[PDB]
């Protein structure tokens, strides 16, 4: 099964750089244009650049928005491409995507264009002068208070960290129905905050452990705190 | 330049109903239009390609059809997991890398009162000065809610913050969490912490409470 993945976004300071990369699996990448993609504010994606195939030259172009400071490698014996950020801005906060060009069609004058029939996960890239933060984790505690009609609801909150994201799984990831993982609020304090909850059988109270695994890359913060029942 | 315009920018389709996604080019662009689905937190999925042609691993009810200028993908029997944002993207003329603003497809199901948790704030957290006291409701639809904070009766204001999940690929509802946060000093000056919801699923208001101390 063909995938792209990209590694290396995080938190980047105005006018520092950063490296992403593209990695392919299941597929030769070298037979493909490698088109980045950047995406914020809940609007479409947008263009970022591309690097041909090695057959058509493997030359790279760029959006106008970052000509001069980004640039594009690849390297087809691993089936990776790069994508080097210089003097970054806040405007380049963004998750950013590789894709591959599955689809081409061609006329006598060459390429017509292109469809994107894979897309890596994405990365995110924080450019801000702010310094990283690592959230506190603490235990949404279920309770009579928190039951309702032999389902009781218990989670993690949390809270006050920066960058984002953060991920949250429990029980290392095999509990996985009725979770609800809620977006960050961005506080007054420009810190972030997000909660974690589940609903589970009141009677698993008693005897299931119940854990959250909080990572948070961009502050090397790796939390798995176990959520204790309490008797209220 | 070839610009993409779609409409509505917002579809709310019951489940198993037909939904209908327009998009238009600034030109003709023949048949070179794709259409790609964006799950929240995913990235794009290639749904259609040569306006018509669904792409590996999509499920029949998704079609697309038109060319020229006019575009339309349909779903057929919505399911919840077809809550998504929806893009197309010419590519007859060249450069193919520009995608049109989207259409979000969300899911018009019936009425779900919520679930109404309340959780008091630990003994780690209170032991650093801080009180945050959360407030949960859980599966319900439509979106619009009333989250009311009490403290000893008191109406709270200006002191919470709250965030909603996107529409539920499974069951199509919604849950909210709203944060209330205070001092250790301010915390303990006060006994009963409720949250008030109403909801158009609840016949009246609903009401879980706290006393500081009891848990």
């Amino acid at each position: 099964e063909e995938q792209l993945v990209e590694s290396g976004g995080g938190l980047v300071k105005p006018g520092r750089s950063l490296r992403l990369s593209c990695s392919a699996s299941g597929f030769t990448l070298g037979d493909y244009a490698v088109t980045w993609f950047r995406q914020a504010s809940g609007k479409e994606p947008e263009w970022v650049g591309v690097i041909r195939t090695k057959d058509e030259g493997g030359t790279t172009e760029y959006a106008a928005s970052v000509k001069g400071r980004f640039s594009i490698l690849r390297d087809d014996s691993k089936s990776i491409a790069h994508l080097q950020m210089n003097s970054l801005k806040i405007e380049d906060t963004a998750v950013y995507y590789c894709t591959r060009n599955g689809l081409r069609w061609y006329d006598s004058s060459g390429p017509r264009g292109w469809a994107f029939d894979i897309w890596g996960p994405g990365t995110l890239v924080v450019v801000s002068s702010a310094s990283t933060k690592g959230p506190s984790v603490f235990p949404l505690a279920p309770s009579s208070k928190s039951t309702s009609g032999g389902t009781a609801a218990l989670g993690c909150l949390v809270k006050d960290y920066f960058p984002e994201p953060v991920t949250v799984s429990w029980n290392s990831g095999a509990l996985t129905s009725g979770v609800h993982t809620f977006p960050a609020v961005l506080q007054s304090s420009g810190l972030y905050s997000l909660s974690s909850v589940v609903t589970v059988p009141s009677s698993s109270l008693g005897t299931q452990t119940y854990i959250c695994n909080v990572n948070h890359k961009p502050s090397n913060t790796k939390v798995d705190k176990k959520v204790e029942p309490k008797s209220c | 330049e070839i610009v993409m315009t779609q409409s509505p920018a917002t579809v709310s389709v019951s489940p198993g109903e037909r939904a209908t996604l327009s998009c238009r080019t600034s030109q003709s662009v023949s048949n070179k239009l794709a259409w790609y689905q964006q799950k929240p937190g995913q990235a794009p999925r290639l749904l259609i390609y040569g306006a018509s042609t669904r792409a590996t691993g999509i499920p029949a009810r998704f079609s697309g059809s038109g060319s020229g200028t006019q575009f339309t993908l349909t779903i057929s029997s919505l399911q919840s997991e077809d809550f998504a944002v929806y893009y197309c993207q010419q590519y007859n003329n060249w450069p193919p890398w520009t995608f049109g603003r989207g259409t979000k497809v969300e899911i018009k199901r019936t009425v779900a009162a919520p679930s109404v948790f309340i959780f008091p704030p630990s003994d780690e957290q209170l032991k650093s000065g801080t009180a945050s006291v959360v407030c949960l409701l859980n599966n319900f639809y439509p979106r619009e809610a009333k989250v009311q904070w009490k403290v000893d009766n008191a109406l709270q204001s200006g002191n919470s913050q709250e965030s909603v999940t996107e529409q539920d690929s499974k069951d199509s509802t919604y849950s909210l969490s709203s944060t209330l946060t205070l001092s250790k000093a301010d915390y303990e000056k006060h006994k009963v912490y409720a949250c008030e919801v109403t909801h158009q699923g609840l016949s009246s208001p609903v009401t879980k409470s706290f006393n500081r101390g009891e848990c």
